[PDB]
């Protein structure tokens, strides 16, 4: 339905221009490496990665992080505010340690994505916008993740977990709670985008270097 | 209320050309002040200039 | 004999993406063994004109979804230098629902993409290649960076790139969750550190592109095949598919199929053969089929009456009033709510609009509200035609082609499943009065 998130900023004691934020020296080295890729005089092009880098160090993006990126790149702060509010991967509010994103678009929904969503909700006791009181998990729904063949699928902090049933997602949650990391990929003995049984093509050994090369080359 | 004693305070006349207006004022015996018509100058617009490689015209937002 | 008529059975000796499933090593050592980075120097030394000709002879059409002829499009940067650097941008966004081809190409055959970038940049005279990848594809981007690193170490890119004398760089820039950033101009804007809002054309990227410099935007699949076409020749690539529909194609078969997957197949394969051979058919049998979206959510859906005899190429599906799109087949059986699926697609488009232009920003949200009411049956029949006209107003009046992709599924649903809408309205009125 409606977004729910506000696109204005109101200062809070935990999120104000004086909230402490600064890059680590290693992050400054990474910022220099990011900046070098773009042509000189076009330094702003680094707003998208560097902002992400800030979120990768802090967890979310306080207004002070946006101000720091704007000052480092010498870009007006409103431009960084525009970038932060435009893209949905930027967290302008704190999230849990593990950000569960379940796809509910049509190809993913046709393979019973609602079963996964309800299983997650009954396993965690939270809704599709809330954060668990332990501050470990946050559940939201997202549009197509590009893993439609493997639907139903879930994305957690850069890991795809695909071909899910309620039991698989519940045990992934259990493994994530007990201090372990689960292996990404399909959860049905597939480990690819292959057909679920038979491997209809790509069975013969791949051709060698120069097999089909044309004459005169 | 707003009171006036000026009988011509509301009179506005419309003319095709400045020459007609001047002729009317002259034949009616009124002192006149004429102002030449001001037109906006032709401006060179270019959408692509918003994305200049080295120019100052590049937009910081869109 | 020429002019084949039954396309859709090609063996693995003619598949470009031999590591589509990732069984083989995705690293450079594996790529070279399969047939990658072979005679790159020879291809580079042949010159941009020769490279451009091979693309032209092949008849290669853009695999990103529009199907614009690749050779002609690439030839737009064959102008002499004007003092500005030239760039090639690879579109790896892959935001279309139902589409997962570029993800597999990136994660399992990255060196194919890197070599395609090199050869395409040589053809265009480009200086470096920027690969804009989806932000959610973190592992795919990391595999891509590993591949680029081992190509730099082996001297396959960078300074002189070969025993060639041509300097070329490959950069990977990650997006941050925006489907609109798949559009070429919106992608260019997002690379330059702005909101992903599309530009108006003209100018086209070949005149004013990234950083204001001449640019060419190409789909990942379109670029990857570029070196295989050069090595084997355009004539060979053409020898597949109907006329103006040459080559092979990656298809993502998902939805109500027994074995959803992705597969390389000849271009003009019939839809039924593709679904029943590789995907295992529709759950409940072929007679359980209700509708098929042949090219991702942006294309209108077709009913079982058309699906049984339509070919999977550009012109054939255009004649079926839908379009090939991204070759992302989504199958829905007689057990699904056909209005709900279209409503979910419209909700996706409402959540993905950038908001720049009036017809998209307002009318897609309007269509979302109307469609959500249609799902329940709240509406009246006189609104259905009304909804049709709303889509017509949106289509062709927007800066970007996201408005077209929002208006076409609604038109397809109304064109083929109007009676279901009317009976839903009648039922809601019956139990509500
Ligand atoms: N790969 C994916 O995940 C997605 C794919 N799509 C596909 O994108 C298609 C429509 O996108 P568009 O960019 O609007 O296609 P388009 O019709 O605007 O043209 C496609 C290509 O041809 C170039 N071109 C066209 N006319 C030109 C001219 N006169 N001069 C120079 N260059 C020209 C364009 O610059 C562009 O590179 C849709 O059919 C859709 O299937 C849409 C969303 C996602
Ligand atoms: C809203 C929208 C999203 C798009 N997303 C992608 C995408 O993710 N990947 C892609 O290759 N093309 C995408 N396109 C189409 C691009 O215009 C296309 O890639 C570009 O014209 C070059 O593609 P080509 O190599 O097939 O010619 C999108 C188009 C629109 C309107
Ligand atoms: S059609 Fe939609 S996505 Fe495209 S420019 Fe207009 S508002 Fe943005
Ligand atoms: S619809 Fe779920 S990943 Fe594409």
């Amino acid at each position: 339905g409606a977004g729910g998130a506000l696109f204005v900023h109101r200062d809070t004691p935990e999120n104000n221009p004086d909230t402490p934020f600064d890059f680590t020296p290693e992050n400054y080295k990474r910022i220099e490496a990011i900046v070098k890729n773009y042509p000189e005089g076009h330094k702003a092009a680094a707003v998208l990665p560097v902002l992400d880098l800030a979120q990768r160090q802090n967890g979310w993006l306080p207004i002070s992080a946006m101000n720091k990126v704007a000052e480092i790149l010498q870009v007006p702060p409103m431009r960084v505010y525009e970038v932060a509010t435009f893209y949905t991967m930027y967290n302008r509010k704190p999230v849990g340690k593990y950000h569960i994103q379940v796809c509910t678009t049509t190809p993913c929904m046709l393979r019973n994505s609602d079963s996964i969503l309800e299983a997650i909700q009954k396993k965690l006791g939270i809704k599709v916008g809330e954060t668990t009181p332990d501050k470990l998990f946050t559940l939201i729904e997202v549009e197509c993740l590009g893993a439609c063949v493997n639907a139903p699928m879930v994305q957690i902090n850069d890991n795809y977990y695909e071909d899910l049933t309620p039991k698989d997602i519940e045990e992934i949650i259990d493994e994530l709670k007990a201090g372990k990391i689960p292996k990404p990929g399909p959860r049905s003995g597939r480990f690819s985008c292959e057909p679920a049984g038979g491997l209809t093509s790509l069975t013969e050994p791949p051709k060698g270097p120069g097999f089909g090369v044309q004459a005169g080359l | 209320w707003s009171s006036t004693a000026d009988p011509l305070s509301n009179l506005v006349l419309t003319f095709s050309t400045k020459e007609d207006a001047v002729a009317f004022a002259e034949k009616n015996g009124w002192s006149f002040d004429v102002e030449e018509r001001k037109v906006p100058k032709p401006k060179s617009k270019s959408y692509g200039a918003n994305f200049s490689w080295n120019k100052r015209t590049r937009v910081s937002t869109k | 004999a020429p002019k084949k008529t039954s396309f859709g059975s090609l063996k693995d000796e003619d598949r470009i993406f031999t590591n589509l499933y990732g069984r083989h090593d995705w690293r450079l050592k594996g790529a070279q063994s399969r047939g990658d980075w072979y005679k790159t120097k020879e291809i580079l030394l042949k010159g941009p004109d020769w490279i451009l000709g091979e693309v032209k002879t092949s008849g290669l059409r853009g695999r990103g979804g529009a199907g614009f002829p690749t050779g002609l499009k690439w030839s737009f940067m064959n102008k002499p230098s004007d003092g500005r650097p030239k760039y090639l941008v690879v579109n790896a966004d892959e935001g279309e629902p139902g589409t997962c081809k570029d993800r597999e190409i990136i994660r399992h055959d990255p060196h194919k993409l890197v070599e395609g970038c090199l050869v395409g940049g040589r053809a265009m005279g480009a200086r470096a290649a920027y690969i804009y990848i989806r932000g959610e594809f973190y592992n795919e981007a990391s595999n891509l960076q590993v591949a680029i690193r081992e190509a730099y170490e082996a001297g396959l890119i960078g300074k002189n790139a070969c025993g060639s004398g041509y300097d070329f760089d490959v950069f990977v820039v990650r997006g941050a969750g925006a489907y609109i950033c798949g559009e070429e101009t919106a992608l260019i804007e997002s690379i330059e550190g702005k909101q992903g809002k599309p530009r108006l054309k003209p100018p086209f990227p070949a005149d004013v592109g990234v950083f204001g410099c001449p640019t060419t935007v190409a789909n990942v699949e379109t670029v990857a095949v570029s070196p295989t076409i050069c090595r084997r020749g355009g004539a060979w690539f053409a020898s597949f598919g109907r006329e103006r529909n040459s080559g092979t194609k990656l298809f993502n078969i998902s939805g109500h199929v027994n074995h959803p997957c992705t597969v390389e197949e000849e271009m003009s394969v019939p839809l039924k053969e593709l679904i029943e051979k590789h995907a295992g058919g529709v759950i409940g049998g072929w007679d359980n089929l209700l509708a098929v979206i042949p090219g991702g959510s942006s294309t209108p859906l077709i009913p079982k009456s058309v699906c049984e005899t339509v070919l999977m190429d550009f012109d054939a599906l255009v004649q079926a009033q839908t379009g090939l799109g991204t070759a992302a087949v989504i199958v829905m059986d007689r057990s699904t709510d056909i209005v709900k699926a279209i409503a979910r697609l419209i909700e996706f488009y409402k959540h993905e609009s950038c908001g720049q232009c009036t017809p998209c920003r307002e009318g897609v949200d309007w269509m979302n509200k109307v469609m959500a009411r249609f799902v329940k049956g709240d509406a009246r029949p006189a609104e259905i035609d009304s909804l049709w006209e709303i889509s017509k107003q949106i289509e062709g009046h927007t800066i970007c082609a996201l408005g077209d992709g929002a208006a076409w599924p609604v038109q397809g649903l109304i064109r083929h499943f109007r009676p279901e809408l009317e009976e839903r309205m009648q039922q809601f009125a019956l139990q509500h009065q």
